[PDB]
């Protein structure tokens, strides 16, 4: 019960990750990929991705540290933007 | 028209994620856009969903309770999909629509 419905690390280096997700059948306005150390207090970074892509590269990670990667998808309709339930994963570089 | 459960406009959280995998009574309907004549439906059941809307008047019939209704809308969705007075059941499949 989230959009996108799947999320995976496809490729990995000690400092970067390639993540993919299953795009939904409906039109995504745009994605937001967020990521931060699973520790908690360590500043959560984020960037946006066009609603037409289903992949993204996250770089500049601390090697060996466990981060949490979250992908949100937006719906835009009737002059209102709104966010589906996100999908998130834990990965240790 | 179309048929096939409607599919007009979109919205309502992408039609509950196109039905969220399906089940219960399924669903469909639609509406919104810049107006679209009003709109509604939804559906679901066990796994969530809901919806509603409908409405109408002003010579145009409609429904969604109100002691029956009518005047189009696929005969009020085939008479609720065969019961389902105030929602909470009825419908009877729909979906597809990009699925
Ligand atoms: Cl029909």
């Amino acid at each position: 019960s989230s959009v996108p419905t799947k999320l995976e690390v496809v490729a990995a280096t000690p400092t970067s990750l390639l993540i993919s997700w299953d795009a939904p059948a409906v039109t995504v306005d745009h994605y937001v990929i967020t990521y931060g150390e699973t520790g908690g207090n360590s500043p959560v970074q984020e960037f946006t991705v066009p609603g037409s892509k289903s992949t993204a590269t996250i770089s500049g990670l601390k090697p060996g540290v466990d981060y949490t990667i979250t992908v949100y998808a937006s719906d835009y309709y009737d002059g209102e933007i709104s966010w589906y339930s996100p999908i998130s994963i834990n990965y240790r570089t | 028209x179309x048929x096939x459960x409607x599919x007009g406009x979109x919205x309502x959280x992408x039609x509950x994620x196109x039905x969220x995998x399906g089940x219960x009574g399924x669903x469909x309907x639609x509406x919104x856009x810049x107006x679209x004549g009003x709109x509604x439906x939804x559906x679901x059941x066990x796994g969530x969903x809901x919806x509603x809307x409908x409405x109408x008047x002003x010579x145009g019939x409609x429904x969604x309770x109100x002691x029956x209704x009518x005047x189009x809308x696929x005969x009020x969705x085939x008479x609720x999909x065969x019961x389902x007075x105030g929602x909470x059941x009825x419908x009877x499949x729909x979906x597809x629509x990009x699925x």
